[PDB]
């Protein structure tokens, strides 16, 4: 039942200043200054703690490379044996941990879908699954994407 | 394009409590970043406007205070405006933000004008929330879609051949508007030079001459650069933004330079008032603050 209001207050103006230049065209007004009302915090809260810099720029670095790769659609059925892949997370750089990783294709299984399809092959990137993004991503979360899909299997691909 | 429709429902919000969203479609943004940024290249990349004219600084997506402005700066096309930049990050609603801005200028192309901030760049808007936040509501195809847009934003304004606007402030590489006027777009944003410098750099009572900014990027310049830029090119008063200021407005070299900011309470970690300038038929600048109730 939010009800918005709405006012004004004037305040003393600009000062009146010591001999501005003749040739000035601009001039200020010493007229009051308009205060106007806006929402208060409590009203508006204005924080937002969901802006992570760090993560963001350990993502975008990882971004940069893919984008110099050739990207092409896969279509993989999954069967009883799955998808026939495995996959592990690289880093963007030395020695960078596990958070912000690229999924990249470790394995292909002889006899599974990857490999009976032809196009999937060892060191592609896995750049989106299942209209999943999987560039910048822990290998947990990657592992969890590829368990979860079903059927026809919609794959982007990157290749160096 | 639908666009009256598209401005119904992003001012519907107008008497909800703040933070509310207002979702469009996909094919609804995508169509005012493509309409804008034909206009935004079919207009030059250094303005040049007349007064009347209400000038407003950094809005980084508090779309509410946004609302607020309009309200009391008069809803377009009742003021003439002209934006200097950042319309997005930090805040929350940047893209209800960036679509009522690039509606309204669809609308009145030659009456209400926006300026390149340094967050319309991809390289700053990816870190600073406006990925983030098109990632989340809508898809990264989209934000590729406003950064080709943003690319083409223009840089400069000079109003009444009196005051130049632009985000950051002056380059020591600036040295004829020309130089401005020959720049290509769409462009990114170099981390050095001309382009760089007119949306990053700072004043600074402290430094005589031009000096290292504390940002990492680009530089601080001094007040006797400010008056021999002015002398120089026969202007009267430079308008600039980009830096929190804490009644919404502050004076430089007396009152050769102001910066304006307009996202009070910026993102919840500062206490400032947001300002507006307006300049008159005669050229008389006057404030309007914008100031949170307690
Ligand atoms: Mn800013
Ligand atoms: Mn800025």
């Amino acid at each position: 039942p939010y009800e918005p209001e709405s006012g004004c207050v004037e305040i003393p103006g600009l000062s009146e200043e010591e001999d501005p230049a003749p040739s000035r065209k601009i001039h200020f007004s010493t007229a009051p200054i308009q205060v106007f009302s806006t929402y208060s915090n409590e009203d508006y809260d204005r924080r937002n703690e969901d802006v992570d810099p760090m993560a963001a720029s350990a993502e975008y670095e990882l971004e940069k490379r893919v984008e110099r790769l050739e990207l092409f659609p896969v279509e993989l059925e999954k069967d009883s044996e799955g998808l026939g892949i495995s996959i592990i997370g690289m880093g963007a750089g030395a020695d960078m941990g596990l958070e912000k990783l690229g999924i990249f294709v470790k394995t292909v299984t002889e006899g599974g879908a990857a490999h009976r399809d032809g196009r999937i092959q060892v060191n592609d990137l896995l750049v989106e699954v299942d209209g999943t993004s999987l560039v910048g991503v822990t290998q947990s979360f990657a592992a969890s994407v590829l368990r979860n899909t079903k059927g026809r299997v919609r794959f982007m691909i990157g290749r160096e | 394009l639908n666009l009256d429709s598209i401005i119904g429902r992003l001012l519907e919000v107008q008497g909800s409590r703040p933070g509310k969203n207002v979702q469009l479609t996909e094919n609804e943004i995508r169509g005012l970043c493509l309409k804008s940024r034909e206009i935004f290249l079919s207009q030059p990349i250094l303005l040049e406007l007349e007064a009347p004219l209400k000038i407003c600084g950094d809005i980084h997506g508090q779309y509410y205070d946004l609302l607020r402005l309009f309200e009391y700066g008069g809803f377009p096309p009742e003021s003439n405006y002209l934006f200097l930049g950042d319309y997005v990050d930090r805040g929350k609603q940047s893209l209800e933000t960036i679509c009522l801005l690039l509606a309204y200028k669809i609308k009145y192309p030659e009456n209400f004008f926006l300026l390149r901030g340094n967050h319309e760049c991809a390289s700053i808007n990816r870190i600073y929330g406006f990925y983030d936040e098109c990632k989340r509501r809508y898809n990264i195809k989209l934000w590729k879609t406003f950064t080709d847009c943003f690319n083409c934003l223009p840089i400069a304004a000079i109003v009444d051949e009196k005051i130049f606007c632009c985000h950051g402030g002056l380059s020591p590489d600036l040295q004829s508007m020309e130089q401005i006027r020959r720049i290509m777009r769409p462009t990114d944003v170099p981390d050095q030079g001309l382009l760089c410098d007119l949306l990053w750099s700072d004043p600074d009572k402290d430094v005589q001459g031009w000096g290292e900014n504390d940002r990492g990027v680009s530089f601080t310049f001094g007040a006797e650069v400010v008056a021999k830029f002015l002398h120089k090119h026969d202007l009267d008063l430079i308008c600039r933004a980009h830096q929190v200021v804490e009644d919404g407005y502050e004076f430089f070299a007396k009152r050769q330079l102001v910066t304006l900011f307009s996202a009070p309470n910026y993102c919840g970690e500062f206490d400032n008032a947001g300002a507006m300038m307006s300049v008159d038929e005669t050229l008389m600048c006057s404030f309007q603050i914008l100031k949170p109730a307690d």
